[PDB]
């Protein structure tokens, strides 16, 4: 089962003269279990096709398939519940909550898919206890450091445990040490739940982790 | 969950203020609405128990007593009054006052409130308004002088079922029953006095006596019902309506600005926040359900708080309008209720539709491009259909007022140039050099940004437009009264004399060092027709009144002559420019009078423009020499006098029959009234610069980011930080300095507008308001600065 | 002379265990009129150490003397009259003051170090006529490009005349054609101005054209 379909996306930003084409066609199957990282210079398209491929926008042209559904047909309605149901987020920001505490950021996702509180709420301590951010757990988001932040975000994609983590520069904003130990808490958390992730970064070494990387060059997609 | 949410969510200072503001403006709302349906409830009842009854007579003579009996064999109870003007004696000092006459069957409706209560006006006994008490240091039991007689004080006159409702009063109140006036004998023929017939009972029995007294009604006689009762009265008590919608009107507007900045830049900081939830798999139906739900909360929160805080504004309202409102009042009804939570749901609709549908339709991909915004209902659409929303409900709370929108346009039209005025104010001080860098930069900061500086320069120009023509009315009546001496400018008027007195009064102001000013033969007579054609239906405040004519043999000093010729002939008459423009009365046109005695014509042959705002002998119609001898000719006159007042105590006892004026007397109660008015509006305007402060608050913090960037830029340059607080200081209190003038230019222009148009008297600068106006709102100002610069600058999270 | 003197200089964030010290202890000597460019990788502390050198805030630890004063042992009023006096800044976003157009946002430091507003506005026409500019000096910076607003930012560091410049990534918002024009054009400005240059920039072809490359990594000052 391929968990991940992409065939000829092109996508084109602007009309006329200034009509950015800046995918003229993508094409990538992506195996379950698979560890892929997306690679290429910084404002190329990557954040675009990251986009496209958990569903966010549409394109100009191409099919997508992710967990075998067509995602140019459905409304944002479906896309929004499938997301929900198959799929996780890391960003580079971490979008945390800014008025809820850590334990309520990781329970989110939960309350959205309507999940009972009580076993949400015991996973996710479970969860927050792994990542030990036991003195957190009422903390706001404010008050947290950046490596806690990105602990939290983590945790809160972990939660539902998601068959797909999309995630973009998650040591961006920290240090290497910091960077390293989110990175690899990231693939140990991820390696016994049998979820792809995607990688929009610019890490070589990041990219090396996962076992492919795949670089964007005007708007293609080339293995490295 | 969602309770944890919503506590620490409602922290967020756009929340906050935009709770607050609601709150605030339902307050006003209730509280305004409120006490508009207190003053129509009274009324209502009032109507109800003022009448005592459903039909009424009023007269300028005793009807005969025939139609009284056949009123009673119908059935049907009768109530008697007469109200008169007379003096009383607090010792030896005479004062004016006026006393009503009514028999021992009133109050045969309502309740009578006295101090003590339960009193009745027994023979003997007097009741009379507290205010007279403190003028003339007596009290309860005590007996006073009326007129020529000696009656006990009975006890106070807290409020009467039959006294109205008169702010601008000139005489106080004296309660007496009819057997004590034809006791004391101070009573004349066709002296100013008014008899008021009330019958009640059923309503078949009330109308057939009606139909059958209608045949029987002279022209000095009106017969009036619930609604019918409406003067001077109904105009004053809608005027005040009127100005207390005005009111909550700006203030309301002045709440829909500041919640629309406050919560339009609240959603545009949750933008990324909705955009976050959305990604994360909220429905649009999960996302609708919490949003409605979060704001539903703080409308309700905001209403409950709104009320609180508007029963506590109703009941200091309530305390400080004693003296021009009734000691007792109905309760308020729920209406205003329904009023206030209405309005503020539906504002808080009209502005949040579009950011809730922001809202529910933001593009999830601002979670990756900070910059992409959903572009939907643009304001080229969105203007049009709130604009005429707006209007059509302005329309709705108004329907046909003409001159209320009038005057709303030009009170924002007004709030408009003073913003104008104050942005070129502001580049014309950037335009001449400043040696202060702090402030130079706060100029450059205050005119590149437009459209925040301009509107909040105009909310506080309106604010200061309320608390400066506060300032005005009391300072300046003040200082108006030390104004109040013209040339000529007869100061005490002396009415109601008959023929006979003439010539001792005279000897009077012959011998107590007294000019002898114009002396009007005046008769009271009520117009009937105008060129044949009925007066009696129109509602010119001079028809439903006696007017007052007169004959001199020169023309009038204070008045000019325009149209026509002088001195009129017989059966010609002189006529006002203004009631002739008002009544569409031209030259050669037929006036015909209801005398006294005998109805008498004139025919229009002059115009004069008497200017009845300045305090000289207004009259409408001026007779022939020797036209209104038939007529029983009352006199008037005026003299000038400012020493002493014995001369007044000796002429009174002299002549108690004749009616004295005290021009200072009359304008020190209205100066006291325009006092109490004046502290009441300044509750009012302490509640609207409270809504100017939430604007304020509100258009800084849509400034947050930006002015906290600048702060960093600043910092990092090497700017200090006691350069930047000072920075700060110099902005605000500049901005309300540069408010201050703008208020102080509005209403040094209505002092001008007001003394050369209307009152034409001599403009002179009032330094005193120039001085203390802008200051203080600089000193506001700079002390809302201090604390945003402490907020700001002290903290050391800038790097 | 010394310009930039620092010595065991140590910078330290949090607390409890997740304390973190940024700066692991740097020496530094910088003469009058050298380009020196600090490298790093992304998210290195480039700015913790930049500002701790601007006197912003205070180190951990570490003798940092500025222009023979040391930030360290007086208030933060002399520091900032110390940059007002001597020091010009080039960041990234260039901070461009939008309610002040480009000839006032060049003549305000002027003003700050207490020059007369006629020899203020002299400088500041003088420079963007020479940075041609002439023809866009009333104009708003919303407006501006971003190499324009790249100049605007230089003008205004350079109207003071500063004995030296701290520049960290200026054309981090700027392609590369941009990059390398304000680069040579700030390389000679300077030069002709005899300024010495500390500058930040993860690309290493600019520590290239610098004088002196210096590494950091970990806290800790490597020679290149």
């Amino acid at each position: 089962e391929n968990i991940v379909e992409v065939h000829h996306l092109k996508k084109s930003v602007g009309q006329g003269e200034h009509e950015l084409s800046i995918l003229t066609g993508v094409e990538l199957v992506v195996k379950r279990g698979e560890t892929i990282a997306l690679v290429g210079e910084s404002g190329s398209g990557k954040s675009t096709l990251l986009a496209i491929l958990a569903g966010l926008d549409d394109g100009s042209s191409g099919e997508v398939s992710l967990v075998g559904q067509p995602l140019h047909n459905m409304d944002e309605e479906a896309r929004a519940k499938l997301r929900a149901k198959h799929v996780g987020f890391v960003f580079q920001s971490f979008m945390l909550i800014p008025t809820l505490n850590a334990l309520e950021n990781v329970e989110l996702p939960a309350l959205l898919r309507g999940e009972s509180s009580a076993e949400s709420r015991n996973g996710a301590k479970a969860l927050l206890e792994q990542l030990g951010l036991g003195k957190r757990l009422d903390h706001l988001p404010a008050q947290l450091s950046g490596g806690e932040q990105q602990r939290v975000a983590l945790a809160r994609a972990f939660n539902g445990r998601p068959d797909v983590l999309f995630a973009d520069e998650p040591t961006g904003n920290l240090d290497r040490q910091t960077g390293d130990k989110i990175a690899d808490l990231l693939f140990s958390l991820n390696r016994e739940h049998g979820t792809t992730l995607i990688m929009v970064t610019h890490d070589l070494q990041l990219a090396a982790r996962c076992d492919r990387c795949l670089r964007l060059v005007n708007g293609q997609l080339q293995e490295e | 969950m969602i309770a944890r949410w919503f506590w620490r969510e409602w922290r967020s200072p756009s929340l906050l203020i935009v709770w607050l503001a609601l709150s605030l403006a339902v307050a006003c709302v209730l509280a305004l609405g409120n006490i508009s349906d207190r003053m129509e409830k009274g009324l209502s009842q009032q109507s109800r128990e003022f009448m005592a009854g459903d039909r009424a007579l009023r007269s300028s003579r005793e009807v005969p007593q025939a139609w009284l009996e056949e009123a009673q064999k119908r059935g049907l109870k009768v109530g008697k009054q007469l109200t008169f003007a007379t003096m009383t004696f607090a010792g030896d000092t005479p004062q004016l006052a006026n006393v009503k006459a009514v028999d021992d069957i009133y109050p045969m409706y309502g309740d009578l409130q006295t101090n003590p209560p339960g009193l009745k006006p027994q023979a003997g006994s007097v009741l009379l308004a507290p205010r007279l008490m403190a003028l003339l240091n007596l009290k309860t039991g005590d007996t006073i002088d009326v007129g020529d007689a000696t009656l006990r004080i009975a006890g106070e006159v807290i409020q009467e079922p039959d006294s109205g409702f008169n702010p601008f009063q000139m005489a106080p109140r004296l309660m007496m029953n009819l057997a004590d006036v034809d006791k004391t004998g101070a009573v004349q023929p066709g002296s100013r006095v008014t008899w008021r017939y009330k019958f009640g009972g059923n309503e078949n029995q009330l109308d057939g006596y009606e139909k059958w007294l209608l045949p029987q009604l002279k022209p000095e006689q009106r017969w009036y019902g619930l609604e019918q009762d409406e003067g001077a009265l109904g105009r004053s008590m809608e005027r005040s309506q009127q100005f207390l919608l005005l009111s909550a009107l700006l203030t309301l507007l002045l709440a829909v600005a500041a919640v629309a900045v406050a919560m339009n830049h609240y959603c545009r900081s949750r933008y990324d926040l909705v955009a976050i939830l959305k990604t994360l798999g909220a429905g649009r139906a999960q996302l609708r359900k919490l949003i409605v739900g979060q704001w539903l909360m703080v409308l309700t929160l905001s209403a409950v708080t709104g009320g609180a805080i508007g029963l506590l504004f109703e009941n200091v309202l309530m305390v400080l309008l004693k003296p021009v409102l009734p000691a007792a009042l109905p309760p308020a009804s729920l209406w205003p209720w329904l009023w206030a939570l209405g309005t503020m749901t539906v504002i808080s609709l009209l502005v949040g539709l579009r950011p809730y549908r922001l809202l529910l339709a933001t593009q999830p991909l601002r979670v990756l491009r900070n910059d992409v915004v959903a572009n939907v209902w643009p304001l080229k659409f969105y203007l049009p259909i709130v604009s005429v929303v707006v209007v059509l409900l302005l329309a709705g709370l108004m329907g046909g007022s003409m001159l209320l929108w009038a005057v709303l346009a030009g009170a924002v039209v007004l709030a408009l140039l003073c913003g104008v005025l104050g942005w070129m104010l502001l580049n014309v001080l950037r335009r001449m050099t400043l040696k202060s860098l702090p402030l130079r930069l706060a100029v450059s900061r205050l005119l590149r940004q437009p459209w925040s500086t301009l509107s909040q320069l105009s909310a506080f120009s309106l604010s200061f437009m309320l608390l400066a023509l506060l300032l005005v009315l009391r300072g300046d009546l003040l200082d108006r009264w030390q104004q109040q001496l013209p040339p000529e400018s007869p100061n005490y008027f002396l009415i109601n004399i008959a023929t006979e007195q003439v010539a001792p009064l005279k000897a009077f102001l012959a011998e107590h060092q007294i000019v002898p000013e114009s002396f009007y033969p005046v008769v009271r007579a009520r117009l009937t027709a105008i060129n044949d054609k009925p007066t009696e239906g129109n509602e010119d405040e001079a028809l439903n009144r006696e007017l007052n004519l007169t004959w001199q043999n020169t023309r009038p000093d204070h008045n000019p002559i325009v149209a026509g010729n002088w001195p009129p002939k017989a059966d010609e008459v002189s006529m006002e420019e203004g009631l002739a423009k008002r009544l569409n009365v031209a030259l050669g046109d037929t006036v015909t009078f209801m005398g006294d005695t005998q109805e008498f014509r004139a025919k229009v042959t002059s115009l004069r423009k008497v200017d009845w705002e300045s305090l000289r002998p207004n009259f409408y119609f001026i007779f022939p020499e020797g036209a209104l001898d038939g007529q029983p000719q009352s006199w008037l006159t005026s003299f000038r006098w400012e020493n002493g007042n014995g001369m007044l105590t000796q002429l009174n006892r002299q002549f108690p029959t004749i009616s004295l004026l005290d021009i200072g007397a009359i304008l020190k109660q209205v100066g006291q009234v325009l006092e109490q008015v004046s502290r009441a509006l300044e509750v009012m305007v302490v509640l609207v610069t409270a809504c100017g402060m939430l604007l304020l608050l509100a258009q800084v913090q849509v400034g947050m980011r930006q002015r906290h960037q600048e702060l960093v830029v600043w910092r990092t340059l090497g700017a200090g930080k006691k350069l930047l607080r000072t920075t700060l200081w110099c902005e605000f209190a500049m901005l309300g300095f540069v408010s201050g003038l703008v208020a102080a230019i509005g209403a040094e222009t209505a002092l001008a507008v007001l003394q050369a148009k209307v009152f034409d008297f001599p403009w002179e600068p009032d330094w005193r308001l120039w001085i203390v106006l802008p200051c203080s709102g600089a000193l506001l100002l700079s002390l809302f600065g201090g604390w945003l610069g402490a907020r700001l600058v002290k903290g050391k999270a800038l790097f």
